């Protein structure tokens, strides 16, 4: 939603790969 | 009235902040060749808009999106990179170094100014339940 | 302000500059007469009488 | 309370010290000039019962003698005094003036002028046939040949009032021209006679003595004690806030 | 404790009157003449109890204001009218550092008086309600 | 609906 | 007689404002070069005087009039700019910028001292009001 | 509207930033050889006037426009450019440089001081309004 | 009278 | 008699 | 007088010449 | 009028354009 | 009883 806002679940992880 | 001030001045403290971020990622990739995959790093930029969720015509700032600049992809000629095409030539980003740069120092002063505009109406805000009493 | 008087300065001293970079683009020049440039100080202040 | 007052008067004098420091270096070029002298007078209030408050006034005490450099130009126009040593033109007022500007010019019609000022000879301002080669000799003497005309028509002229002063008897006027001050007028008369023991050389222009090194000192100087000035002012401006504030 | 507002008075006046002075010497650092053509001597205030009719502890006083007796600093300048026989003007002895310094310590001594001067009508304020 | 703001918005550019 | 206090303070704050007032109207017009009238701005100041009429010991202060600045108007050399003399000497406001800004400080700190000469006044009147009771 | 004091240093301020502004167009087209139509650029000023709204008594300053400077252009013999006159001299603009950051000097400290008048003045006004309570 | 104050509305109308 | 107040009362004045 | 007391005369017109 | 007063309509665009059309 | 406050006594002086 709003990148601010409140919501039930949790984001998900954020991962930088090298290479896809 | 007052109170949604804390809601206007902290979306502008976030939309500056991004838009700080952006420009940092801008100035930190100036240089870059390749991304995870055989795509070149194309610069961003963010979008701001009026954000009134009611119909008052005005209100904070918001970051609608983050763009990729449509500008020309700089040529560089290295025939012997993997990465170039049939012309031997390889994709650098547009990135306008003196337009990043200013662009963090006009975010900067943006920022302070609505932490100001903050402090100011947060000692009135104080100050007005002191009332009578 | 001291501010105005130094730029007088300044403008001046780039004059003489031109003087002297069209003195010398003309060094070949058939028939040519060096120019010279003088400076004169402008209308002295009093503030106070001795 | 009246520290800063006094911090002020140093500050905007400091200000005004640095104006003339500056009139003087715009002036580096210019021709025949003499470097305008600054010292800070101390003024001390008088009064009861402690007397311990002194203001600071700029002044400028008259000028700087010493001659400048000589550019030899090879023109016979050009010339340039012995030291102490005062050309003389007919003022802007119709009056009388000394100078240094050696930079003689002539016109359409033949009179000589010194930064547009006619020079001043022997029998009022010096006027030279119409469109002749002129010579000025080492005592004033000036000599003027008509163009193609037997070189042994060479005659005499007139002569250049050269007169002698030193900067006691001198005094700047507002329009750049020295003069005469009141005591020095009251003992060597109104107009001063021509001085023959004055040698002058033709052929070179005297340009400005104003020295850069006392100008760079004088500049630190000026940054420094104004920044003094300002830290006084603070410390008064602090001080008289918390005590109203508090007493009251 | 109306002696110590007597005392407070006397000690803020001492210390202005230091602060002035130290002003004073300040603005004069490059002064080179006065009015009767004399050097700027550098002032100094002397400061004495004021423990007249009070035993030895009182209030403080300036006695005297006394021009400093270091010796003047010697600039050679034979054009100048000033100028002695031997060609030295004479400049003032004002120290930079030791008038900056003091002016920091007259404010801080003057800051201090204000605060114990405050403290004390406080004090008699609330001393006027006893018993109540 | 208000676009990118600083350097880009504040260059010169034909219409497009 | 402890109400005469507030017309003596009420002056004092009214004169000083003004004071401060003519001082910044001064230090803003430091660089201006015309007036209304065509005229070059000349620096003004206020007249302090005793707010006594004949008979009355002692009383406020009064701004008896503005009156221009005594000091020669500072001539610049721009024969250039449409507004100039016979010899292109503009004439600029005498303004003493150092001068100005103690001025506008010892006004501020002569005002918030009438202030509170005027607080601690009220509370006393209060205090003698509650005289018996 | 605004307090008088807030009025006078407001307008100082806008007035300064304008004076910055035409200073800073002036030095980025220091070497433009044409417009948008095809002449060249002229040098811009701008002229304070005090915004004396009583007689003759106080006010801020005022900026009645920004006018063309009257200066002979500087002409460059480039006979092939499509510029060129009969004569063959294309028009580059008089914008001199040390005029201008001599300008752009003087407006940044005329606006830090009015600033600093700003801030002084603002701690006496908060401080009257306790006067009441 | 011809000064307004330092704290009185501006005088433009 | 009063006069101004401030930075022209407190420098230095002309001798007459 | 000592500084501080009380005088039923007023002090004098105080100046600051810069030349005597 | 005067800049930073009050009017009921909004300002026209700030267009600059590089060329003459 | 006292002397100059400050500078000049807090400083090393000659014997005197």
């Amino acid at each position: 939603g709003v990148p601010g806002a409140l919501s039930n679940q949790p984001a998900p992880p954020n991962e930088a790969p090298i290479a896809t | 009235a007052l109170l949604n001030i804390f809601d206007i001045a902290g979306s502008a403290l976030a939309a500056q902040s991004k838009r700080l971020n952006v420009a940092a990622s801008n100035l930190a990739n100036a240089d870059s060749v390749t991304g995870p995959d055989g795509q070149p790093y194309r610069a961003k930029q963010v979008v701001f808009q009026v954000d009134a969720a009611p119909g008052q015509a005005t209100g904070g700032v918001k970051v609608a999106s983050v763009i990729e600049s449509q500008a020309p992809e700089k040529l560089v000629y290295e025939p012997g990179n993997p990465l170039a095409d049939a012309n031997g030539y390889v994709k650098m980003p547009n990135v306008d170094v003196v337009g990043e740069m200013v662009n963090t120092m006009s975010a900067s002063r943006s920022y302070q100014a609505n932490i100001e505009v903050l402090n100011t109406v947060k000692s009135m805000m104080l100050k007005t339940l002191t009332l009578g009493q | 302000s001291s501010l105005w008087i130094a730029k007088t300065g300044l403008d001046a001293q780039q004059t003489n500059m031109d003087v002297i970079a069209n003195n010398l683009a003309n060094v070949s020049t058939n028939g040519f007469k060096r120019q010279r440039a003088v400076f004169e100080d402008l209308l002295y202040q009093t503030i106070r009488q001795p | 309370d009246h520290a800063i007052y006094t911090a002020m008067g140093a500050a905007s004098q400091t200000l005004n010290q640095q104006a003339v420091t500056a009139s003087n270096l715009a002036n580096a070029s210019t021709p025949g000039f003499r470097a305008q002298l600054n010292a800070l007078r101390a003024v001390p209030v008088d009064g009861l019962s402690l007397a311990t408050r002194t203001l600071v006034t700029a002044s400028t005490p008259g000028a700087d003698m010493t001659p400048g450099q000589l550019d030899y130009t090879s023109r016979p126009l050009d010339v340039a005094l012995q030291q102490d040593g005062w050309l003389v033109v007919q003022a802007a007022d119709g009056a009388e003036g000394y100078t240094r500007n050696g930079n003689i010019q002539v016109g359409p019609t033949g009179q000589l002028t010194i930064q547009g000022h006619p020079v001043i000879g022997e029998g009022g301002p010096i006027t030279v046939p119409e469109g002749s080669e002129i010579t000025i000799a080492a005592d004033g003497t000036i000599s003027a040949l008509n163009p193609g005309d037997p070189p042994n028509t060479v005659a005499p002229v007139g002569r250049l009032k050269l007169v002698k002063a030193e900067g006691n008897e001198v005094q700047r006027s507002d329009d750049g021209l020295f003069r005469l001050t009141a005591e020095a007028q009251a003992e060597r008369g109104a107009v001063l006679a021509a001085d023959p023991s004055i040698r002058i050389m033709s052929g070179v222009l005297e340009g400005s003595n104003v020295k850069p090194v006392e100008a760079m000192t004088d500049m630190i100087a000026n940054a420094r004690r104004f920044e003094m000035q300002m830290k006084v002012i603070t410390s008064v401006d602090e001080n008289e806030g918390r005590a109203n504030q508090l007493l009251s």
